[PDB]
RNA sequence: AAGGCGGCCGAAAGGCUAGACGGUGGGAGAGGGUGGUGGA
RNA sequence: ACGCCGAUGGCGAAGGCAGCCACCUGGUCCACCCGUGACGCUUU
């Protein structure tokens, strides 16, 4: 689920590493996930 | 009415007691606000990535309600107070996407 | 939002028969319930150009529907004018 | 607020649905506004 | 700065619009073929 926020073992795979075989619309929606997560302090901003 | 998630990182080091009462404390909120609670999620402790009130440290917590979008701000409002609230983020719930 | 029920609510009250859903009557009713939320809106909220624009294309839109049926029906022109206490 | 252009049938009046708008069901979006909070 | 994502990307009538969240609100697209029945476009 590329919307669970808080999938820091997944979500931390893809760190925002540039187009990740993800597609023009699987990223961004990404790219939301993780910038949520990232203030949860779950995922790091660098 | 709509389907949010609330999510909210607690100060880790309370007591038994002082997270109890903050637990409950978020209830009345809650339910002041309209919020019925579908479910709830106590991750707990969690190691985190940066420090967040110099603690390296948090526990987490999570709620699915049912409520009515225009109290959803003045809900967070409420839950912000809280000295061992040093994070909160409510979010339209949403179908996991794949 | 402007919801579904609250919105047949103002289809049923027009509708010039039962399954009528966009003859001008509801058209213009419809929009009415448009416009007076959206000015609502704007009655706080001063500062937004765009959606206010967006107001004042509904009101000429209005306009011409109703210029439309006094036009080709002046018979209907009437009562919707004053159901709707719109007008002067 | 004054002026042009405007599909099908009809001389016209008027009619017709393919234009427009509406109903219902989905979609994407750094479109505007308010209130918040997070990093650098 | 408001990084990375950001693009031969997106939105807006123009200027322009980029952290994230919620709310209020404008425009738009596809489907159906259900309604009205040309009600549309536009120039100063």
């Amino acid at each position: 689920d590329l919307r669970d926020y808080r999938n820091v073992e997944v979500l931390k795979r893809f760190l925002i590493l540039p187009r990740t075989g993800l597609s023009g619309k699987e990223q961004r929606i990404l790219a939301k996930t993780i910038k949520r997560a990232r203030i949860l302090g779950l995922l790091p901003f660098t | 009415m709509r389907r949010y998630e609330v999510n909210i990182v607690l100060n880790p080091n309370l007591d038994q007691s002082q997270l109890a009462l903050e637990k409950e404390i978020i209830q009345r909120a809650l339910e002041n606000y309209g919020a019925r609670v579908e479910k709830v999620e106590e991750l707990g402790l969690r190691r985190l990535a940066y420090p967040i009130a110099k603690d390296p440290q948090g526990y987490f917590l999570w709620y699915q309600v049912e409520m009515p979008e225009d109290r959803v701000n003045d809900l967070a409002r409420e839950l912000r107070i809280r000295d061992n609230v040093r994070r909160v983020m409510v979010v339209k719930s949403q179908e996991p996407f794949l | 939002p402007i919801t579904k029920e609250e919105k047949q609510k103002v289809i049923q009250e027009f509708a010039r028969f039962p399954g009528d859903t966009g003859s001008t009557e509801v058209q213009v009713a419809l929009l009415t319930l448009r416009i007076n939320r959206l000015s609502e809106h704007l009655k706080v909220h001063k500062k937004d150009h765009h959606s206010h624009r967006g107001l004042l294309m509904m009101v000429g839109q209005r306009r011409r529907l109703l210029r439309y049926l006094q036009r080709e029906d002046p018979e209907r022109y009437r009562e919707i004018v004053e159901k709707l206490g719109l007008r002067g």
